[PDB]
């Protein structure tokens, strides 16, 4: 969070309390399609971190989606949705359409016999 | 002589006559405006970095630097031999009748090497500098002079360097020891400042005398 | 005094894309070979490279290079370009 | 001697005066841009 | 003496001059790849 | 006046928090820190000191 | 988790409590069927490792 | 000048956690710590004491 | 004397450079191996 | 003064596919020997073991290898290449 | 310059967790510690305190 | 001052089939017999054992067989190879 205010123009001094309960770190995974397109979206997961109790209607913000090779291949903001004795899980929603790509894989498709 | 012309160091007026400003405009409102200088945009919530050329920011020097190194070796060697009857059997007199086996000798050797160094530099103040330029990524080239006439004498502080636009902190402050390229000088003028250098025989006989 | 030429190469990074080119100067005195010639150098060196058509993107940089007590001997100054 | 002369290794203007900018675009918005790098 | 010419072991320039990088593809996304190493 | 300097190669993972990596972690490390000045010229050994010490037995 | 964050771009300092109960380390088995060709997918068996409760709707990453 | 230099093999399994190795754990530990200068020439122990220390008897 | 030629004993270069790696495949996957050994 | 040549090969080890050469620079020397005849024994080397097609990918390292007091009589230069 | 140098036969059993075993369970125990420069020559007896030494009544 | 030969076997485990070669260098002298000696020889060794087509596998190794103080009056090379 202090990253990320600080990029936006906002520098937290070192020392402070910072004690916030209304965000959650999250891990974001993605299925990147065959033949995937720069403008197209797809769908993404988004799954609690640390020591969060719900992700019920939290929003996520901005994250990079990586393959294999550390290289940034989707853009992943939008909000969260979450179901609402078997309860629904509550730590793990989903995003429809919330990522977006960035890279396309280059494919050898059309070419040989 | 204190009579010597001189030229302060703070030079010009050191007053300025307030303008009285444009007469309104018969609008119908009491309200007038004042010639609006800059259009430029303005975030609210940011940190008010220096981000053009006239911005000014904040140093704290905070420099302190340390070094040392030392080094030793040592080598002795000591050995003494003795031999010697005192009384010689009589059927060993052929052999060791006289002193011809008494023997006697002794040895040394002691070395002892030693080296060290020492470097060590601090610095405490705390300079407004002005952006020289903004570089292709954003760092801010960085410059600025204070002077001080105390009296009798001027002393300068000025500094130089590259600073990053996500190392300043709250009050546009940023330590020195954030900044890279940091040329920092604090130099002094007159008599006071004199009686600190060597004087050209002793600074010859320094490089040149041996030992 | 004030006459200074032949502005040679000195690095060629594909990683990045990078060229430096790199000069000297004399104590009491001044360089600039032609302005141009470190630019065909550095377009030489792209096409050399996979990249081509080098931009300079960048000013001088001078570090003293020979120390002599409390002087500066030479001075290297540094062209930076980009291959795009 | 003290009074040979030198030159501080702070070289240069220690002075930036600042830019007064773009004049603006009269497209009916107050923000104005700032020629982005 | 303290006069002689001498090579600091840190030889070569102390900075670098950034690269403004490429220019941006009017592809429509403001996403902008940095050549992957 | 003294110059420090530095070069070295640095790993982009032990970088920690607010840009500081410790210079045990750079690979190549040089470090440089030299003087000028008669305050530096007064730290030379001088040159019959240091021909009798290269030269001089014992 | 501070080897993917590390990874991932972000270096937690070494001393911090790192207290957290939403993960769970675990083994991945799985089957590599003969013929298996590059594109193709498998089923994987996830475990838990250490003391975690449950993995009810965890995610493998 | 102070030169410290390290070479030998290290079996990527006893890397521990942030990259580090005791070099108890490299085989065939190469170090050396050597300087230059004055300060290292004055360790030397000169050309007629060291040919005492390895001829002259006792 | 200090200023015989001598051969350190960590003798050779004391820095690699390092291989870039192989050109992905273009077999339509992220993941490139790294020619095992 | 500035005249060198005769750059040879040093290492070449199949296992990940590594050749090295060196070269030898004199203390007030420099040294570039072909740019051509390096890359040429660097393929050599490749097509003698199973790869092939030497790419230089890197860049010179120059080590001292003659010490004598504060100063540097020989400094090795290293070419690395990865046969592909 | 130091040399420590070791060699010997280890059964592949007495080895212990982090690939350590102690010198007493290798078989063929062959431990050289050595060193060179005149630290080294010092401690060298000399030629003619060796002779006597060894050929010396008493 | 360059010239060296004749190196010879020391070597021949069955178990896992290590043929190991040993030659010498003087103190101020370099060495290479042919670079395919030591492969026929191997090859030989490999034939007597059970194995066979030996395989260099490796790169020479140096260790210092005679010491005279703070020198290397004679340093020994080892070549190995894997029978298969
Ligand atoms: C690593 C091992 C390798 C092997 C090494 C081999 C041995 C390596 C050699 C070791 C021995 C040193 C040699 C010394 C003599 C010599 O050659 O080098 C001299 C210079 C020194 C150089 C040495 C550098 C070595 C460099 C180092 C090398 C080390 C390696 C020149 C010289 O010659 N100088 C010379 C000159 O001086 P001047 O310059 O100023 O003029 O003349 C004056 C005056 O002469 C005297 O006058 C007297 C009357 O006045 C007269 O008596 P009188 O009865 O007549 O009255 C008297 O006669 C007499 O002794 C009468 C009679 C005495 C009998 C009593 C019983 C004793 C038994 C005693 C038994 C001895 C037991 C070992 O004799 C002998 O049978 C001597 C015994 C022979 C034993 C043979 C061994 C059998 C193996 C028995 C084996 C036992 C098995 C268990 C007259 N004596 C002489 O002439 C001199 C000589 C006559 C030779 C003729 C006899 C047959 C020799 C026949 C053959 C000998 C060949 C060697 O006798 C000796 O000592 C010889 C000793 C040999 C020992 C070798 C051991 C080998 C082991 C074998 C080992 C392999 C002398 O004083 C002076 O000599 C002296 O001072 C010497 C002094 O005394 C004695 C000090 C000894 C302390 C130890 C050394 C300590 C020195 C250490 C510092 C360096
Ligand atoms: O037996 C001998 O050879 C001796 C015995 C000693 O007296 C000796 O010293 C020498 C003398 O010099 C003669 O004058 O003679």
């Amino acid at each position: 969070l202090n990253n990320m205010l600080s990029q936006l123009g906002i520098t937290v001094p070192t020392g402070t309390n910072m004690q916030l309960k209304n965000v959650a770190a999250v891990m974001v995974t993605a299925s990147y399609p065959p033949f995937a397109r720069q403008g197209q979206t797809i769908d993404v997961v988004v799954s609690s971190m640390g020591n969060a109790k719900s992700l019920r209607g939290g929003t996520l913000l901005m994250t990079p989606l990586k393959g294999v090779d550390s290289q940034v291949y989707a853009l992943a903001q939008g909000n969260i949705l979450v179901g609402g004795v078997q309860v629904n899980q509550l730590n793990g929603g989903r995003i429809t359409n919330g990522a977006i790509i960035e890279r396309e894989l280059p494919t050898q498709f059309g070419a040989g016999n | 002589c204190a009579w010597i012309p001189a030229k302060p160091l703070v030079q010009g007026a050191t007053t300025a006559q307030p303008i009285p400003g444009p007469v309104p405009v018969a609008n119908g409102s009491i309200f007038q405006s004042a010639q609006p200088i800059n259009y430029g945009y303005q975030p609210l919530f940011e940190d008010r970095r220096p981000r053009n050329i006239g911005d000014t920011l904040t140093i704290v020097l905070q420099e302190n630097v340390s070094a040392s190194k030392s080094s030793s070796a040592n080598a002795s060697r000591d050995g003494k031999t003795s031999f010697g009857f005192d009384t010689v059997p009589r059927y060993l007199q052929g052999l060791f009748g006289n002193s011809r086996a008494d023997m006697e000798a002794s040895g040394g050797n002691s070395f002892n090497g030693k080296g060290g160094a020492n470097a060590s530099n601090t610095f405490s103040g705390t300079l407004t500098v002005t952006v020289d330029q903004v570089l292709a990524n954003g760092n801010l080239h960085v410059v600025g002079e204070k002077q001080i006439a105390i009296n009798q004498g001027t002393e300068f502080i000025r500094f130089s360097g590259v600073v990053n636009p996500r190392t300043i902190s709250g009050s546009n402050s940023v330590p020195s020891t954030q900044v890279a390229d940091a040329r920092i000088e604090y130099v002094g003028n007159g008599y006071i400042n004199e009686a600190q250098n060597m004087g050209w025989l002793q600074r010859f006989f320094l490089n040149l005398s041996p030992m | 005094c004030t006459i200074t030429r032949q502005a040679q190469v000195s690095e060629a990074s594909p990683i990045s894309g990078i060229v430096r080119l790199t000069y000297n100067q004399p104590l009491f005195f001044t360089s600039r070979t032609d302005d141009y010639v470190s630019h065909g150098t550095a377009t030489r060196e792209c096409q050399q490279m996979g990249y081509a058509d080098a931009v300079s993107f960048g000013q001088p940089v001078g570090t003293c290079s020979i120390y002599a007590g409390s002087l500066c001997l030479n001075t290297r100054f540094t062209l930076s370009w980009q291959c795009r």
